[PDB]
């Protein structure tokens, strides 16, 4: 299970759900037609979001780190 | 009044060694220990077997030269090397004090099951560090 | 936490190897294991041979 | 001769628990755990108890090797507070010292 | 001197106005805000700062300024986006999240403030079982204290908004499809044994109508660490209990996901009151853990730092400006420069040094 | 003690040692040359520079002080002004333009000006005369008319309070009585004072 | 050293040493202070300052 493991992967975890189910309501507001999964997370947003999560989990938090990730955040929920 | 291993004072007619003067406070200050071996530091065994061989050493060797020993062995245990340094008077003849080295070592070299060997050095008459 | 089946299983691979106790025991089936590897009161030398 | 006939009874319980070490090992493992039949459990708790009361290793006394002193005693020389003090106080001990700080 | 005195106050009261120019400056909430908006969730020194001084100013800072520009342009269109104020004890955490919940008030959100989200998991002397499940309980007294204050904080829409359901409290006791939520909540504080599900309703409602247009939502949750945590709470058995169990903790986790869309959620992080956690830990991960990490990403971390040189300074003379500051050398250069060592720019820390003295 | 006699009680007054060479009076200046080839004592660990550090309260914290729990002490002294500070402030905001001048909203001065108040000139000495127990009226030394005022205080507080009264709540609302020459703690001044004029002809029995 | 040393006593203790040359906010310290209580240990920074 995704506990046991001592390196986090991203690919197929808590993560890549709860990224995926918001892009697909992003997606859904838009009026656009219900697009694949992997289209979602193929885009560059999604790429870099993946590492700062990864950095979190696996190279330790802190401030930097931490900063880092809201930066990823912004661009993968388009806000200003 | 303290008691232990304290010779006291009379009128200033009783002679005593260097070894009798001190009392057990001066143990590691002026005078050192009369048997040495590793039992007793940290982390080591077999100290009771040790003391026990000493305190026999000890009576074993005043018997065996009755009134001829000029103040306390020294026992010094290296390897299973057991080694007796005693000052002896020259009461006895010579050809009498080979005749109890020979015995005593082999004797105690039996009975404790390790190489024991005797070192006497003879001293005129007692020597007195102050006469108290 | 609980121990996952992974977390199990790997704990009785571990024990296999180290010779460890394999099986969920009890702390007082734990004892007939100490008794077996420790040596006896009355047969250590300091006990036996305490007088000369 | 031994000092007195209480260091005498010792000795002779010191050299019978030797005797029944592994025969009480073996008996009281059965009886220290839940695995086995309660019943099996029974009897061996009365195997046990049909040994010898001086093979039972709580029946020995440390006493000091030279007066037989029952209290007092230290356990890594065997000798007791009064003995004890006689070998250190005359520099007998190797490494042994008064204690001033 | 009293330059940073005149910086110590600004005359916009209202929270939109506020700026970068603003920054470090002290702007009064009337007094009407502290009676509505902010019957609950102020810190309780601060309050008796507020009962002392007789007036309420909540310095404008960095941290609360980026959170309100966030706010201003929400798309409601698009999912809740949770903002987790995360930062060491005494920075202001508390406090930046009451300057959120005061613009959204004045907006004319809908303000769902839970003020400390620590006492819902610790300290209960009535737990009761819950009829709609019987695994979970039930917290009679903490629900029934929070309803009366979201009564007051949302008095105006209570009775605009209007059950989409019917609800049978009691087998003589039912809530009628159309009814305005007033109804509900004026039940829960009635008959103090449906108070924890009075609660559901609302916290349901409001998630289910917010996506139609009628209103906006802020989730305002400070200590929200607490929903992912241990407890201290025990069964009949004298067992501990486990936050999921409990049916005001279980209900709220749904209302902090961002599988609704009309508002915006605002998260709190506090080491103060929370269990089973060291006294150094601040970090969002450290706080929440694995599972209250997982449950609330993406979200956006906000720092809430120590006071800069210029906000120390501006509090400084804030309680020079009230005389709160009373001893002789306190207005001397020696003596800032000693509180500026001690607190270290802490403003919990020149809080407590401050009163004192 | 670990310090020899020979050594100096520290001078830890910031000023002090900044001050020009010519303002200090040659007294001064001779104890400075002196102390160069003396030994010093370190400093304590509560002795510092803090211009907010205050001998009286820190002396009356430490007259607190139980089992050497300084922090819950120095806590329930900083409660204590801090609670006094508060209640002048509810009545100077609540109080006239004219009356608002008198108020005193400074608790360092509230503290002193109240245990000046209670600090007795005369105190009285025990004395067994012929198998008989006399005390005596004795002029009380600065040192003995300051401790008694603090342990007066003290004990005042920490006995005839109600059960769930707490100390800051019990000592800011006696410092505060006592500052205005009301209190209990001025009560018992007067009695000392009073019964020394009752034993004024016994002073005589005094041999030291 | 607000986040070590929660207590104002050992911080006013660390003060001592800069505020009695005037010289605070004018030096970076870096301590590593092993064994003792608190109090002890903030001493011990003080005479090593
Ligand atoms: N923006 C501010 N305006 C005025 N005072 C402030 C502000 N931020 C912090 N303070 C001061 O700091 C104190 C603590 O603030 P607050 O409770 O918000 O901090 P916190 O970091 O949330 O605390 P905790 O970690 O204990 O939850 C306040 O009572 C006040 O004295
Ligand atoms: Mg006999
Ligand atoms: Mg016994
Ligand atoms: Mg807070």
């Amino acid at each position: 299970t995704e506990e046991d493991m001592d390196e986090y992967v991203w690919a197929k975890s808590s993560s890549e759900n709860s990224v995926l189910q918001t892009l697909l309501q992003m997606r859904a507001a838009e009026s656009s037609v219900a697009p694949s999964r992997e289209e979602l997370l193929g885009t560059k947003e999604v790429e870099d979001y993946q590492k700062c999560v990864v950095r979190l989990k696996n190279e330790g938090e802190n401030e930097a780190s931490l900063a880092q990730y809201k930066e990823s955040v912004k661009r993968l929920l388009n806000l200003a | 009044k303290n008691r232990a291993a304290r010779v006291r004072v009379a009128k200033g007619n009783k002679p005593v060694s260097y070894e009798e003067a001190h009392a057990p406070h001066y143990i590691a200050h002026r005078k050192g220990w009369l048997s040495l071996h590793t039992g007793n530091l940290d982390g080591e065994d077999h100290a009771a077997e040790r003391t026990l061989e000493d305190v026999f050493l000890r009576k074993f060797m005043m018997g065996t030269f009755p009134g001829c020993l000029a103040d306390q062995i020294v026992l010094k245990r290296r390897a299973n090397q057991v080694d007796i340094c005693a000052l002896v008077l020259r009461q006895l003849p010579a050809h009498k004090f080979y005749f109890l080295v020979g015995y005593s070592e082999t004797l105690l070299s039996h009975f404790y099951k390790c190489p024991v060997r005797l070192h006497l050095q003879t001293v005129p008459s007692k020597v007195v560090y102050k006469y108290i | 936490s609980p121990l996952s089946e992974y977390a199990l299983r790997m704990s009785r691979l571990s024990a296999r190897i180290f010779g460890e106790v394999a099986r969920s025991t009890d702390s007082k089936s734990m004892k007939v294991v100490s008794l077996f590897s420790e040596q006896p009161l009355a047969k250590k030398k300091e006990t036996y041979d305490w007088y000369p | 001769y031994y000092v007195d006939w209480r260091m005498l009874r010792d000795l002779k319980r010191r050299k019978m628990a030797y005797e029944y070490a592994d025969e009480r090992l073996r008996i009281n493992s059965l009886r220290k755990n839940t695995i086995l039949p309660k019943d099996l459990q029974e009897m061996a708790g009365d195997e046990i108890a049909a040994l010898p009361r001086d093979s039972c290793p709580v029946r020995i006394r440390n006493r000091c090797v030279m007066t037989s002193r029952p209290r007092g005693v230290k356990r890594r020389w065997r000798l007791s507070r009064i003995v004890f003090r006689h070998l250190a106080d005359h520099g007998l001990l190797s490494g042994v010292q008064r204690a001033i700080w | 001197a009293e330059r940073p005195r005149t910086v110590s106050r600004t005359s916009d009261s209202d929270p939109a106005k506020h700026g970068e120019q603003h920054e470090g400056q002290h702007y009064s909430i009337p007094l009407q805000d502290l009676k509505t908006v902010f019957p609950h969730g102020l810190p309780p020194r601060y309050m008796m700062q507020v009962k002392t001084f007789g007036e309420a100013c909540l310095m404008v800072r960095k941290p609360a300024l980026e959170l309100l520009g966030y706010l201003k342009n929400t798309n409601f269109a698009h999912p809740a986006v949770r903002y987790l104020l995360y930062g060491e004890k005494g920075t202001g955490k508390t406090l930046s999240l009451c300057h959120a919940v005061h613009f959204c008030a004045r907006h004319d959100w809908l303000i769902l403030h839970i003020p400390d989200a620590h006492l819902w998991v610790k300290n209960c002397r009535e737990l009761l079982q819950s009829t709609h499940n019987k695994q979970r309980f039930d917290q009679p007294l903490e629900a029934s204290t929070w309803l009366k204050n979201f009564k007051t904080t949302n008095e105006r829409f209570l009775s605009q908004i209007k059950v989409q359901e019917k609800y049978v409290w009691n087998k003589r006791e039912s809530t009628e499809k159309g009814s305005p939520l007033g109804e509900v909540v004026e039940q829960g504080l009635t008959r103090v044994r449906n108070a924890t599900d009075a609660v559901g309703v609302v916290l349901k409602e409001l998630k289910a109508q917010s996506a139609l247009g009628l209103f906006h939502l802020l989730v305002a949750v400070d200590g929200v660490n607490a929903l992912w945590g241990r407890t201290t709470l025990k069964k009949e058995d004298r067992t501990l209990i486990a936050p999921e169990e409990l049916s005001l903790v279980h209900n709220l986790r749904k209302m902090v996901k961002n599988d609704w869309h009309g508002g915006a959620i605002v998260l709190s992080l506090s080491q103060t009151g929370s269990l089973f956690k060291s006294r150094t830990a601040y970090l969002p991960h450290e706080l929440l853990g694995k599972e209250g990490f997982n449950a609330l990403e993406p979200f956006l971390p906000i720092l809430i730092p120590n006071y800069n040189p210029k906000e120390f300074e501006s509090s400084f003379q804030y309680y020079l400006e009230n005389n709160w500051l009373q001893h002789e050398k306190a207005s001397t250069e020696e003596g800032r420069k000693e509180l500026r060592f001690l607190s270290n720019c802490n403003p919990e820390q020149l809080e407590r040094l401050c009163a004192s003295l | 003690s670990r310090y020899a006699p020979e050594f100096r009680e520290p001078l830890i007054d910031k000023e002090y040692y900044r001050k020009p060479v010519a303002e200090l009076t040659e007294e001064e200046k001779y104890d400075q040359e002196l102390k160069k080839t003396q030994f010093i004592k370190a400093a304590a660990a509560t002795e510092t520079s803090s211009v907010f550090a205050d001998p009286v309260i820190s002396k009356f914290t430490n007259m607190m002080m139980k089992g050497g729990n300084k922090v819950l002490a120095r806590s329930l002294m900083a409660q204590t002004l801090e609670a006094v500070k508060r209640k002048q402030f509810e009545k100077y905001r609540a109080a006239s333009a004219e009356e608002q001048a008198t108020i005193e909203r400074n608790p360092y001065r509230i503290f002193h000006e109240a245990l000046k108040n209670c600090e007795p000139v005369i105190g009285l000495v025990p004395i067994l005369k012929g198998g008989h127990f006399y005390q005596v009226p004795v002029p009380l030394a600065d040192r003995r008319r300051r401790f008694l005022a603090m342990k007066w205080m003290i004990t005042e507080c920490r006995e005839n309070k109600p059960r769930r009264t707490l100390m800051p709540e019990k000592l800011s609302h006696e410092l505060l009585e006592a500052f205005h020459n009301r209190g209990p703690v001025i009560k018992r001044k007067h009695n000392m004072h009073k019964m020394a004029e009752a034993n004024r002809a016994l002073a005589h029995y005094r041999w030291w | 050293y607000l986040i070590y040393f929660p207590i104002t006593q050992d911080r006013e203790q660390l003060m001592f040493p800069f505020h009695f040359l005037d010289r605070l906010e004018r030096h970076d310290v870096t301590c590593t202070v092993s064994g003792g209580g608190r109090s002890a240990q903030a001493g011990a920074i003080r005479l090593a300052m």
